[PDB]
């Protein structure tokens, strides 16, 4: 889980909506019975995958967490400078406007 | 720090606003009249009048033909989609490779799209069921500025459903797509437990209903293959559909001459602008007859960009053909299409400057009587042979702890490694094939 | 609509002819080839006719001298409407489907069938909806009101509907159609629009679909997604059987009629044995659509066998067609050819340029000079002047060589480029 | 700590034995020899391990038997863990599902590494009480447990999750227990009173995790939502070039905010003499990328014909790679040299040889291949096991000769029997009279 | 009963440590060559090299392959043994050096030893037993749960600790009813009722098992082996009942893809980690090929490649063709067709041919083998005819004489039953003859 | 399962003997019943010259079946 969330990025930048229901043959209007259709839907409703991780993972571009220090300059360069100051036992004062 | 890989040290054409190319600008030497002739097409490229353009350049090996294909690209700048290529990709297993060089002209042209996104966000109060058939599911979506209940598609309940998500477990959903992504629980929560893997998030900020303008790029072969295939989505209907069919397939051009019109459509209202791009292929002498063939009427196509086309052949024999001989392992009823521009060998000025500013690229000093040699050596085996040489002059000062190449560096590395001329002599006198 | 910048064949349109097959010396951009003009214009009004399917007919000329030129013109000439395929050559050899399967699939995707179906459909303004739940008194009651220019009332909605309009959110105000037959819902927009009349009008909607098209959409559980992803995949003969006995019932009952279109395959000469004796059975059934072909290469090699046939196909090939042949173009042709691509281009050209750039394409070659054309505007607003001077040609002339120049230049300087045997010299000393 | 291991052919070589002067010493790492090989393959590794250079081609040279395999080995022996190391035959690209140049592009990708790090506290004590409140068909559950380490001890209240967590695998007092907050994952380091210590120092405690994964697996997992699968199975097809572009432009931008780093390696190619055209036109392309790890390629072949082509091009390759690449030729062997390494092989394999058997040994492998007296070692061993001592005479040696044949005296044989083996025009004598 | 060209070669037919006897396990002469043979098994048996190959080479019908039978009967069953043809590796469905790669892995095998403590017995009763809480409450505290097991020639009652009941309670067993117990792991599986109350009713659905034999605690040693291939492609391939990639599964076919070098070497690891512990025991094998002359050129590359890896095992390989031309090149000539530095690589064995006493007494003894009777005289001629014609083709004729005798009512054969079967059935000397002699296309 | 076998694209296959010889079998005991007539056909082959010898001598085994 921990690879595959932090290794996967890109996203399908162009995307079709309803679609994916046409491919399947399910959707109001076609040639497969309603009765059939439906319990088919229901089947995939109740049926669960491990894939449902990679597959919001691909969908969805998460903006995380770690991005907060490295989209500024300044968080860049603070963090080594504070771990420093840890080390050699100094305390910090911050001063902001 | 930086990493050198026989380019990098070349950052455009460096042409003046006249066109008059100087003697040296922008990484270059020599070849004034290349350099002309690459920036009068990229003025034709800029000019977007007209597409369908061919042209090839044809010189020796090891005469910057593809340092002038990356020039013209890093000349367009990155907003005009480039699209390098060799001639031996176009031989793919799965589908044609008339079908491959089709896909790569419509990734040559390029389309910007502005749209505009709606986004929900909050903590979570309620998820109740309108329970044959999926039910729909009332949301009680909950903001630190506002508060609102939401209709959600039954596709998007099992998808939310699918996230294991319960009451004040934050979660952003976006209403064009219909993505469901849960952040994390409300930080109300944090001490509800003294051990809970979930971790906690603030609340959100601002309203739960938000809009926003992006102006995201998208090729249109990009669009071709979203109305070709289905692609992700969280639902399992998704997966079962971009799971059905997984190898790729050929497109047809009922479905080409659909995107067009739709794309027409879209740049007619003016939401959308069009950005034709330049597409480079490669030892253009490895490609088929078909291919070529097949180019013939490719490039007499409406929509084809323009391509360029690079080789360095003479009289020889194309590919498929038992007894065709035409210049570059181009069939003759193809150049007719086809701008030659011409490419000349450096002389020995030329290599040494050249071999000055890949050193001063490289972060190296070289004093006179190294570089002097190098320039001699470029000379008598190849130009391409002081550049690889370099970098070992370099590691054998570091060992010496000398900070410039002097003779005796570049002496060793001469001794150690050796160029196709002494291979090729020592092959001729060798024990066993040696 | 129809987005296109420039192309080759973009300034010819609809070929040019009289009301007796005579050819106009310049007419919508076609220019000299009065012969092969009026055997096009005589093909253009066999096809139109109808009568006669099943025939072929070979274009043969030197490059570049108009042999796709004058395809595009009977294909602009020929309208809309009616079904017209061009394809390379190489376009058959696929990997996944056979030749003989992509050549049927291109035979039948030229033969277009119209079908019509008479609907009824009301539309307009919708100014009230109302829609309740079940009640023991009735199981569901819905009102809507929907005004028109001249109307405005008010009709009954028996469930089904209810349902159908509760699917999708609609609000009172916008333009909407309903299809009673289909039972579907259309909006057509908000009042942006105006309506027109009667909520109820009687017309008939025709669909052109071709006969592949009919057998990929009965050769699946959802055939009609092939049509787009190529996975058509060797559709079985019996259902084709199928679709042409089905087609002749239609057409004797009146339901539908068949268009005739036309198949143009160019680079013919590459094509494979097979799919040449394959054609020979092709061109002699029932439905067959006509066939045009295009052979640069004439007394060559055919693909797929050792001899040499004339013209590059096989004998019986030839006596299944009929043969017609372009003449290379005239100094004079070729000044008025230049002067329309600058027109289509918008390249104002002087007149000693133009003779200057005359010569030179008598010289090498009339693409040369189309292609130069445009070059040279590049250097014209570089110098800021809106015509095109002998200055500007002869720096594109210098500046980008021409085959000749550059099949000399080899000759002089075979050292420097590899050789056929891989021989290449890169030193410049020694 | 060490994966499976057998006595092999390069088993012996451990790294090039090079000094801080990068002169290589007569005999050390297993390395016998080859000097200037030595010193240009200890040159690469130097230019290799400061990575600051990209798309440099060395192709490698000399007869069969030299050692060649054998320096790309100790190359990568010495270039040590955290570098990715790629070695494929030539043969392995031509692949019936994949394009040759997918293949190759693929071989490329698999050689550039990346390291990503992060930070994940982790909690680590004894435990004292394990205390579950359920209800029977009540659905609710709730529990509470006491965690000790040897300076403090508190009671930790557990959630729905942990409950779960602590539930599928049995825990005990007993047990000694580790738990990743953040991660969830519950490691049992060992059993106590029911042999291990008691954790020390403070419970909780921040621990940095460092993930290495190749780009190639980046390009895999991003491909297709079951591309994950394809990482395993194999099964992936022309993944699209947009892909690659921007999984590129992604990897530059982390570089740069230096959340990432990356660490390129050294793709190796056995038996480049045998390819197509094909694949040498990409190549010549695919190394003037920026993300071009440094390739050594390895010919024994001579003046021959490339595959694909009619001609015959010196060292079977085309001229086109050997313009851009660097030749490293390797020489013959001198008698004391094939000496010491049978003399290293038998104490690889741990063979008592006596002084005129080990001479005699390097005697016939000066007249024949060395790689004959090296693999006839162990049959001696084998042999001299039987008279139930434990060290290799001459007559073992001589009845090990007269067992196996050479090469060339099988063909001598051959030639003087033709009638016996099968001619190359199928014709064949099986009749003694 | 039945033969077919083999199964008359017992071992090599060597001695204690010493040179192989004149006859011995159906071998006879080419003492020299099967010496040879068993120095390779006693190397192999050393289980320490990696990546050894051997190749024979000779005339046709010189017991090549029966050597290779030879010393896979003398390794026994537990070695893995992958018998393989020049032909084998040309796959449609994948590449060949991918097929060469996973019959490489599929010749290393590996023993699995596991050693388990069970109680078993019928239930006698379940009776829980209760104590004072350490924490003062109300509800009722259990501290043991008492099961007594009941088998033949023994009974017993155990006291366990009371997390016993979440097993007792899913296993859905009573009383009565024979059940298995792990002492360390713990848990309980039942595995049927007892046979004592099958008849306590008409019908029954459930099946009624006999009480365990002898005492109610027992250990038994288990032994499972498996090949390396296993191990991949049981790890590549996937398993499970309704997760979607299950069906996918179905509706599709599955197909040999190229398992991922990472795979390999995870199996590697996890393997390695679990013999440190000495539960495992890696076991190598020996892979045998067959008309080695028919493998394509790059395939010998890669064999030259991967006969270098540290876990390749022992090949042997064998060839009867002489001075040839590898397959893929028609300039390269080599002996035996392969290319001359894999021959490099590799350990020759030559193959004599047999003499006339040889060639009778392998048909006497193949007749013994085939439970029929000769007589001297026909033996003799059936000697010189193999000597004339071929070895193989006397050994073939010996079945027709045996139903010629049959179809005469006699049990032994003689001259006239032989000759008939030469006048009835051709060799390929005659047939070649009648070929040059007949102009009807025969 | 079945809805996903009818979605995809039907592929010939290699239909073994066994299946032909079931079919013939059941189509032999209804002709027998008389509920059903067998009607011999006939196939046309354009082009024989084009066909590999492959193909033609699978002609000789196929033109002697029953
Ligand atoms: N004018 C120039 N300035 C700098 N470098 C050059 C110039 N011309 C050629 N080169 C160098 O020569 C090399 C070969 O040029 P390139 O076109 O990339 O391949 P080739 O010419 O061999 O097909 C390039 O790596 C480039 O760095
Ligand atoms: N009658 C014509 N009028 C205008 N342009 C023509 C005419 N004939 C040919 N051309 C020009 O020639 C080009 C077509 O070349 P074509 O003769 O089709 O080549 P090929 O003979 O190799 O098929 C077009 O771009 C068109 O501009
Ligand atoms: N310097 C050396 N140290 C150790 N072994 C060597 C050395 N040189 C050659 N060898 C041995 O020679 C054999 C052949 O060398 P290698 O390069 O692996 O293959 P080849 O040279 O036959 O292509 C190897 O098995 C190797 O053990
Ligand atoms: N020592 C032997 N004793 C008995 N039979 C033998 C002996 N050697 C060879 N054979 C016979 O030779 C046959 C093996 O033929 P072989 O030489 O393997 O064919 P090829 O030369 O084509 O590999 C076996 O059927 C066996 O009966
Ligand atoms: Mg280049
Ligand atoms: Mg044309
Ligand atoms: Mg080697
Ligand atoms: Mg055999």
């Amino acid at each position: 889980r921990k690879i595959i969330d932090t290794f996967a990025v890109l996203t399908p930048s162009a995307v079709s909506l309803d679609m994916r229901k046409l491919a399947l043959g399910l959707n109001d209007d076609s040639s497969v019975g309603e009765n059939t259709r439906l319990k088919v839907m229901q089947n995939c409703f109740e049926v669960s995958n491990p894939l449902h991780q990679l597959q919001t993972k691909l969908t969805i571009a998460f903006p995380d967490k770690s991005l907060l220090q490295y989209d500024c300059g300044k968080l860049q360069k603070l963090a080594i400078l504070l771990q420093q100051l840890k080390d050699n036992g100094h305390r910090a004062l911050i001063f902001t406007q | 720090v930086t990493r050198t890989a026989a380019h990098t040290h070349i950052k455009g054409l460096g042409l003046d606003e006249s066109g008059v190319a100087k003697r040296v600008e922008g990484g270059f030497v020599g070849q004034i009249e290349a350099r002309e002739a690459c920036g009068v097409i990229v003025d034709l490229i800029k000019a977007k009048k007209m597409s369908g353009r061919a042209i090839l350049l044809a010189g020796g090996p090891s005469t910057g033909k593809t340092a002038l294909a990356l020039a013209i690209s890093q000349e367009l700048g990155p907003k005009v989609p480039f699209c390098p290529l060799v001639g031996s990709e176009l031989y793919s297993v799965e589908v044609k490779k008339t079908e491959t060089l089709m896909e790569n002209f419509r990734r040559a042209i390029g389309l910007r799209i502005k749209e505009t996104k709606e986004v929900y966000e909050g903590e979570v109060t309620e998820l109740t069921p309108e329970d044959k058939t999926i039910s729909h599911v009332i949301v009680g979506l909950k903001s630190a500025k506002g508060t609102k209940t939401l209709r959600l598609d039954p596709t998007i309940y099992e998808s939310i459903q699918r996230e294991k998500v319960s009451i004040g477990d934050v979660i952003y959903i976006e209403a064009n797509t219909g993505a469901v992504k849960r952040v994390g629980r409300s930080d109300a929560y944090a001490t509800e437990f003294d051990l809970e893997t979930e971790e906690y998030v603030p609340l959100p900020k601002g309203e739960v209903h938000k809009k926003k303008e992006i102006v995201q790029d998208v090729t249109l072969h990009d669009l071709d293959v979203a109305n070709a295939r289905p692609q992700g989505g969280q639902d399992v209907i998704s997966m079962m559909g971009q799971l059905l069919k997984p190898k790729k397939t050929e497109i047809t051009e009922k479905l080409r001459q659909e995107v067009n019109k739709v794309v027409a459509k879209y740049i007619d209202q003016g939401v959308a602008e069009l950005i034709p791009g330049v597409l480079f292929i490669d030892e253009v002498n490895m490609l088929d007859i078909e291919i070529f063939t097949y180019l013939n009427k490719a490039l007499e196509s409406n929509i084809a960009p323009v391509v360029v086309l690079a080789s360095n052949r003479g009289m020889t024999t194309v590919r498929g053909t038992e007894d065709v001989i035409s210049p570059h392992g181009v069939p003759p009823d193809l150049i007719d299409r086809l701008l030659i521009v011409r490419t000349l060998p450096y002389d020995k000025d030329e290599i040494r400057t050249i071999i000055e500013r890949r050193a001063t690229v490289e972060r190296l000093q070289v004093e006179s009587s190294a570089l002097d040699l190098l320039a001699t050596m470029g000379t008598e085996t190849s130009l391409r042979y002081a550049l690889q040489l370099l970098a070992p002059c370099g590691i054998l000062a570091q060992t010496s702890n000398r900070k410039e190449i002097v003779v005796n560096d570049v002496n060793e590395a001469k001794l150690l490694f050796l160029d196709a001329k002494r291979s090729t002599k020592i092959l001729e006198t060798s024990a066993n094939y040696l | 609509k129809s987005l296109s910048l420039i192309a080759a064949h973009s300034h010819i349109t609809g070929l040019g002819l009289d009301e007796n097959l005579q050819p106009r010396p310049t007419s919508e951009g076609m220019v000299g080839q009065l012969q092969a003009r009026r055997a096009a214009g005589v093909i253009l009004k066999m096809v139109q006719n109808g009568t006669i399917a099943g025939r072929a007919v070979l274009v043969a000329g030197p490059p570049s001298t108009g042999k796709t030129a004058l395809a595009m013109g009977v294909s602009q000439s020929l309208g809309k409407d009616v079904p017209f395929t061009a394809i390379a050559g190489s376009e058959i050899f696929s990997l996944e489907l056979s030749k003989t399967e992509a050549l049927t699939q291109a035979f039948r995707k030229s033969i277009g069938i119209k079908i019509k179906e008479e609907t009824e459909l009301i539309e307009g303004e919708v100014v009230e909806i109302q829609i309740d739940r079940s009640i023991t008194g009735g199981h569901k009651q819905g009102k809507l009101t929907i005004k028109t220019t001249d109307m405005e009332t008010i009709y009954e909605l028996g469930n089904k509907m209810i349902d159908g309009l509760t699917k999708e959110k609609v609000l009172a105000g916008d333009v909407i159609s309903i299809d009673k037959a289909s039972g579907k819902i259309t909006k057509l927009g908000r009042s942006v629009q105006c309506p027109e009349g009667e909520l109820q009008k009687r017309k008939t909607v025709v669909h052109t679909v071709s006969l592949h098209e009919i057998d990929v959409i009965n050769s699946r559980t959802q055939g009609f997604l092939a049509l787009f992803t190529g996975d058509t995949g060797e559709i079985r003969s019996e259902v084709r059987d199928q679709i042409n006995t089905k087609v002749a019932e239609w057409k004797e009952e009146g339901k539908a009629e068949i268009v005739p279109g036309v198949l143009f395959i160019d680079e013919v000469h590459m094509l494979d044995i097979e799919c040449f004796s394959f054609i020979n059975r092709a061109l002699e059934d029932e439905f067959a659509p006509i066939v045009m072909m295009a052979t640069n290469r004439g007394v060559s090699k055919t693909r797929g066998t050792n001899y040499k046939s004339p013209h590059g196909l096989p004998l019986d090939l030839l006596d299944r067609s009929i043969i017609i042949t372009t003449k290379s173009y005239n100094e004079q042709e070729i000044k008025t050819i230049l002067s329309i691509r600058a027109q289509e281009e918008e390249v104002e050209l002087s007149s000693d340029a133009l003779d200057l750039l005359t010569k030179t394409g008598v010289e090498t070659s009339l693409r040369y000079s189309s292609n130069l054309i445009s070059v040279a505007q590049q250097i014209a607003m570089k110098r800021k002047n809106n015509t095109v001077e002998v200055e500007d040609v002869k720096r594109a002339y210098l500046l980008f060589l021409d085959s000749a120049r550059s099949v000399k230049y080899v000759q002089e300087n075979e050292s420097q480029y590899i050789d056929d045997q891989g021989n290449v010299q890169i030193s410049i000393a020694k």
